[PDB]
RNA sequence: GGAAGAUCGUCGUCUCCGGUGAGGCGGCUGGACUUCAAAUCCAGUUGGGGCCGCCAGCGGUCCCGGGCAGGUUCGACUCCUGUGAUCUUCCGCCA
RNA sequence: AAUUGAAGAGUUUGAUCAUGGCUCAGAUUGAACGCUGGCGGCAGGCCUAACACAUGCAAGUCGAACGGUAACAGGAAGAAGCUUGCUUCUUUGCUGACGAGUGGCGGACGGGUGAGUAAUGUCUGGGAAACUGCCUGAUGGAGGGGGAUAACUACUGGAAACGGUAGCUAAUACCGCAUAACGUCGCAAGACCAAAGAGGGGGACCUUCGGGCCUCUUGCCAUCGGAUGUGCCCAGAUGGGAUUAGCUAGUAGGUGGGGUAACGGCUCACCUAGGCGACGAUCCCUAGCUGGUCUGAGAGGAUGACCAGCCACACUGGAACUGAGACACGGUCCAGACUCCUACGGGAGGCAGCAGUGGGGAAUAUUGCACAAUGGGCGCAAGCCUGAUGCAGCCAUGCCGCGUGUAUGAAGAAGGCCUUCGGGUUGUAAAGUACUUUCAGCGGGGAGGAAGGGAGUAAAGUUAAUACCUUUGCUCAUUGACGUUACCCGCAGAAGAAGCACCGGCUAACUCCGUGCCAGCAGCCGCGGUAAUACGGAGGGUGCAAGCGUUAAUCGGAAUUACUGGG
């Protein structure tokens, strides 16, 4: 299921700081990501649009960690949802619960994320959850199993995710590291980069 | 107790198991109709006892010979049919050698035609029979006079077969099935039946049949007309097998056994026993259990061979066949498989000590192991293989002490110790090759000292070294505990006249290169050395400072949180007159030692001692 | 498996051949070889093996090569017996 | 709340714009093979030969229907063995029980297959001229006799198969008699039609001391019902072919007979000569059909796998009876063909059920466990039976999920490649470092599916009855194939775990070498002529992912049959 390789490799095919490896830093920058892609990266690409539609969902699939197949499944369900697809799709995809645990700041990334919810480390609402996907609905609370404190780790990572800011749309007290999520956020809330509409059309095919 | 029936033909072999079983050995229509034993037939002996005797009746004929090399697999007794009306038949001497070179434990003489013949005639025969057992190096033999047809013989020889053995097998073997007849019946499939050299098997067992390359799955099986659940070896087998296999892939002598073998070697090694000495690299007929192959003998010290076969087989260690001259005619000698893998050229040097050690001085897998390993590293799927060893035999490696075991090959611990003892000279070799390199990385070690070696076994033993402590790391640069980083003179000369230059200001490795008519690669390589020494620092590649102005690049960053509590660039103008460019690279080079941090607007102090008093 | 049959060079096909191996035919590799072809020859199909120096990744030793072995016979690819191998057809695969 | 939804590209010329096909990108499969393959869940798994089948199982059940005791376990008198109350054996349906026998019910359910089949079918909308066993409701009766027969006994045929001969006997079996209209016919008057009991308990009283008698249960017969299912008819709707336009004499109506549970040429007799047809008759080829599945923006197209509905078929051809229900997968009779047995005279059998074997083919599985649960047949019920069903086994065949480890880690290693040989690529990747045991494994703990049912007991009802029986309570123990379940606890170590295709353009993803219109690749346009971005390999990259690629097949693109939507 999960990729197994070089992370960062992929995120500078892009160009793009992709928050796969945080750390001290979120791109080393100094790894030459941009100058030197692969054996051929020297001279600049210009790319086709399908090359560039195609490697922007790229880039989202692989900052969520997320299958081509269940990818389209999402994308089946929000057009069969009323309204907008983009919109509700992005709002419901931010809900994605490996998501919320990176926001919520306790975990390195969302890769972590997986490792930490795939070791039965987490509990929601006094139950245990495996599968990162999982959308949270909203005014909902969500813990980490008593026994998951006091690993260097979790702190660790919060004094990342005080630096990152932390979402504003959810509320996570820390007095337990266990935060309420609130409500899915809205467009304008968040990234104001990528485009999701490009996504829509390419799967129009 | 499985006796087979061997002899010349027409001696009343066939009329002997009438007698004994009323079996009707015949199956083919061919044999019907000729009335000779073509071909192998079997008889069984059911009793209230609860042990069936197995009877395999085989054809005297060269040219049917190898269907009877087909029957002698798995033989616990054997008995040869000698009528008195002519006394022994040559033939019978053929398969008496052939025993003999086979290892068989015990043999009984069975003389027939004894009713038309006078008692002179018998004991004369009877004598005759003492003497030849003595010419084959024969020990204890029974010698019965019968004639079949009067059942004369019959309650003499039922003491003999209650008192022949049935072979114990150890519950620690690999199980091994030799195939023989592959024949569907209506119901349920191929049911082929086969002895059983080793193990047990029951209906839901995966086997795996060789020379089709496929796992299969037993439907049922008959012990010996004992239909039953389970089947132990050292009997014919009965064997219903269902899997993806099909009959026209199948072949006599192929192998059922529970774990898939590595791909069949032609060359072999094999101790000769033989009546007379064989030549070197001559054509021969290799005859084993089953198996016909066509191959040359060469000969190797004294009653030791090389066999090439023409034709792969899957073999085993300390399995014994006889081996008869090309043409036929004659039964010329034994053999007995010992190495499975012979490499190529075994009259030299290095090698001969190495086989007289492998042969002579072990039998025992524990003591060839060790042989090996002096050798070289000993991979426990050849060494298994070789052994036949089961799980529960692989782990009595385990359970010895003193020998190395990584993923795969075993290594002595004292060899390994040499291993290591030359992984430090080849070390030394590498440090004089370059007296300025502090030194090779664990992988490149690795590859300098042993690549052809088992990643597990190398990188363990380096390991080894390092709990030793006779070469200590840091960061993966694997270094001797004496380096200060003061390097190799060739370095330091021009250090000397770059140690002012570099003071009053610092410059790029281009420019460097240029002031001292160094190579840019020779000059980049010397001032990094001489950075991990700690004399100049890079704060983006290419560019190098002293350290007297890093002290001083702290002591200006000393008062921006103090003084603005924020950090910009600005500064760069607005305090020494430093461009913004050199302020950014100093900054990104402290950013990525952790000096200073970035976060959105400003960079942070968390761990260093930048920080003043006030 | 068994019976019978064909074939198994030294690059292939055939004539063969008991006097010491040769030849007809052919494909290809080039040289002599032309604008390419075609042809002619030449040169060549270089074969293997135990062993050697070896990994020399190769190259030699001696020996051998009509599948291999055996015998004639004075002398065998040559006659023949076998031996298998491939190949043709057929007999039965009966716990 | 019950929607939200439709893309193009390449290729005819020297160039253009058209027309026009050809090809590809998408989605999909009951798919197959190639390469690869760690785990779990949920599905699917002879589309070929409706080709042939070893062996076993798959439909039995009721002694509370009847005579019985074959076998077992008690009891009985007796044997009197001896270990003198341990065991010995005889006789004993007399009790529990039930072989076999008669009889009742089921076997016409359920399962399999799509061969036949273009209408006799199916769908939908209807309808009148019928039936509906056991369920359930009402209405009433239910009395009294006779003669055989199986089992059994004796004999006997034949190799066997399977009988035959003579005799005895029971039944809730059969046949009578009696009786019965609110039933049938008859305008009416009149005439006719029914049975069988068994079981449990029981006060008084009879007692041929078997039992009668009282009470209850349920069984039998009669009539009207209900509902359900089934039969029958009608109306359209449901493939292709006109290089099939003619076809039919029982065919179209009549009267009467016969026949159906029921209308009717369903059938016959006789009369009439009609009847069908470009609204495609007749004939021919294809085909099970529908709800639906895939595809599509849609309308439509194709298709009818799984599941459900209806029909049809059970080696082939036919036949008809038993039966409420059949022209009957595992009923009967005849014939055939194919295989088996046979003493050669003559018999036996049918996996298009569960599995399984062979054959066919590119290809599709346990010769499996349990009736624990659901369902079903019989029974008062317990239980008995069940390859229905529930699981399990197998397979990457499909859908889904997870893992094969996150962080930091540059002095950006080695090696490879590429060069201008100066330098960069693989790459924080590795190594290191802090971690981490998900899953797997091991060892333990450990839900629920399981509702009930049985016994006992109380109350209430019934009954002459504190009896039997019925209902409702409560106590006891008990029902698991799955199951070593799910789930959790720990133990430990990254430990058991990434490949496939592609990289000239369509179409995102490049350099060198080897080869030299050769070897070869190729969906299309194409390439390779000694400097191949297209062959083959290397490295590197791109795309999918425990799957990846070609072939096969359908719709889409194709507005390229164009109702929407063409000239
Ligand atoms: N006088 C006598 N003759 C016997 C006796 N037993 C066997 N024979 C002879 O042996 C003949 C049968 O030989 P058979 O048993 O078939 O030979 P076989 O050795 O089994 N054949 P194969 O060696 O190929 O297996 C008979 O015809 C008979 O003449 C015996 O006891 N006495
Ligand atoms: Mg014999």
């Amino acid at each position: 299921a999960r990729y197994l390789g070089p992370k960062l490799k992929l995120s500078r095919r892009e160009g793009t700081d992709l928050f796969l490896k945080s750390g001290v830093r979120a791109i080393d920058t100094k790894c030459k990501i941009e100058q030197a892609p692969g054996q051929h990266g020297a001279r600049k690409p210009r790319l086709s649009d399908y090359g560039v539609q195609l490697r922007e969902k790229q880039k989202v699939r692989r900052i969520y960690g997320v299958l081509e197949r269940q990818f389209r499944n999402y994308y089946k369900e929000a057009a069969r949802l009323k309204g907008n697809t983009g919109e509700n799709l992005l709002a419901l995809l931010e809900g994605r619960l490996d998501n919320v645990v990176y926001r919520m700041g306790f975990g390195a990334t969302r890769a972590e994320a997986r490792q930490l919810v795939s070791h039965k480390a987490i509990m929601v609402n006094g139950r245990v959850v495996n599968i990162a996907s999982y959308q949270v609905s909203p005014n909902d609370v969500v813990s980490i199993r008593e026994k998951a404190k006091k690993q260097s780790r979790v702190k660790a990572a919060l004094e990342l995710a005080e630096q990152r800011e932390k979402p504003t749309w959810l509320e996570v007290d820390a007095g337990k590291m266990e935060g309420t999520f609130k409500r899915k956020p809205e467009r304008s809330d968040l990234s104001a980069d990528i485009n999701e509409h490009l996504i829509v059309e390419l799967y129009s095919k | 107790m499985i006796i087979a029936t061997a002899g010349h033909v027409d001696h009343g072999k066939t009329t002997l198991l009438q007698a004994i079983t009323g079996v009707n050995a015949d199956r083919l229509p061919e044999e019907k109709k000729r009335g000779m034993t073509i071909d192998l037939g079997y008889a069984y002996w059911p009793q209230p006892d609860g042990r069936v005797p197995g009877f395999i009746d085989v054809p005297g004929h060269e040219k049917f010979l190898s269907n009877m090399l087909a029957g002698v697999g798995g033989i616990d007794h054997a008995l040869l049919v000698v009528a008195c009306d002519d006394g022994v038949m040559a033939q019978t001497r053929e398969h008496l050698a052939i025993l003999q070179l086979t290892g068989n434990p015990m043999l009984t003489v069975a003389l027939t035609k004894a009713d038309r013949v006078d008692e002179a005639r018998v004991d004369e025969v009877e004598r005759q029979v003492k003497e030849v057992l003595r010419e084959y190096g024969f020990a204890e033999a029974k010698l019965f006079i019968t004639a079949a047809t009067e059942g004369r013989g019959m309650d003499a020889l039922r003491e003999h077969l209650l008192q022949l053995p049935e072979r114990e097998h150890a519950s620690q073997h690999s199980f091994r099935l030799a195939i023989d007849r592959a024949f569907t019946v209506k119901g349920a499939g191929l049911v082929v039946t086969g002895t059983a050299l080793s193990g047990e098997v029951k209906v839901g067992d995966s086997l795996w049949l060789t020379g089709v390359n496929k796992p299969m799955r037993v439907r049922a099986l008959h012990a010996q007309n004992q239909p039953t659940e389970t089947a132990n070896a050292g009997q014919r087998i009965a064997l219903n097998i269902a899997g993806d296999a099909e009959k026209e892939q199948i072949n006599r002598g192929d192998w059922l056994l529970a774990d898939v073998p590595p791909e069949p070697f032609t060359r072999v090694i094999v101790e000769l026993q033989t009546h007379t000495p064989l030549t070197q690299w001559q054509p021969l007929h290799i005859h084993h259990a089953a198996s016909h192959v066509t191959g040359r003998v060469s000969l190797l010290e004294d009653n030791l061979a090389e066999l090439v076969f023409d034709t792969p087989l899957w073999l085993a260690d300390n399995d014994r066949l006889v081996l008869r001259d090309i043409s036929a005619r004659n039964t010329l000698a034994g053999a007995r498989v010992v190495m499975l893998n012979p490499p190529r050229r075994g009259k030299r040097k290095p090698e001969y000590l190495q086989w007289l050690a492998s042969l002579a001085r072990a039998q025992s897998d524990a003591d060839a192991l060790s042989v090996h390993l002096e050798r070289g590293a000993v991979n426990l799927a050849d060494f298994a293989w070789a052994r036949q060893l089961n799980g529960e035999g692989m782990r009595e490696l385990l359970q010895q002490p003193g020998y190395i075991q990584a993923g795969y090959s075993l290594l002595n611990a004292p060899v390994a110790a040499r291993w290591q003892r030359k992984i430090l000279d080849t070390l030394a070799t590498y440090h004089e090759q370059h007296r300025d390199e502090p030194g090779p990385g664990r992988e490149r070690l690795r590859r300098m000292a042993l690549p052809m070696e088992d990643e597990a076994l190398v990188l363990l033993l380096i390991e080894k070294m390092r709990e030793s402590g006779d070469i200590h790391s840091h960061h993966g640069w694997l270094h001797l505990p004496d380096h200060k980083a003061g390097f190799s003179e060739e370095q330091q000369a021009i250090w000397q006249k770059a140690e002012p230059l570099f003071g009053d200001e610092p410059w790029w490795v281009r420019d460097l290169a240029k002031e001292t008519g160094t190579d840019e690669q020779a000059m980049r390589l010397t001032l990094r050395q001489a950075a991990q020494q700690g004399i100049i620092t890079a704060i983006v590649k290419d560019r190098y400072y002293r350290n007297d102005r890093i002290v001083e690049f702290a002591n200006m960053i000393r008062d921006l949180d103090q003084e603005c509590g924020s950090t910009c660039a600005a500064d760069f103008r607005d305090r020494l007159g430093v461009g913004r460019k050199l302020a950014i690279q100093i900054l990104e080079y402290f950013d990525r030692i952790g000096f200073t941090r970035r976060r959105g607007n400003d960079h942070l102090l968390r761990d260093a001692l930048l920080f003043p008093e006030k």
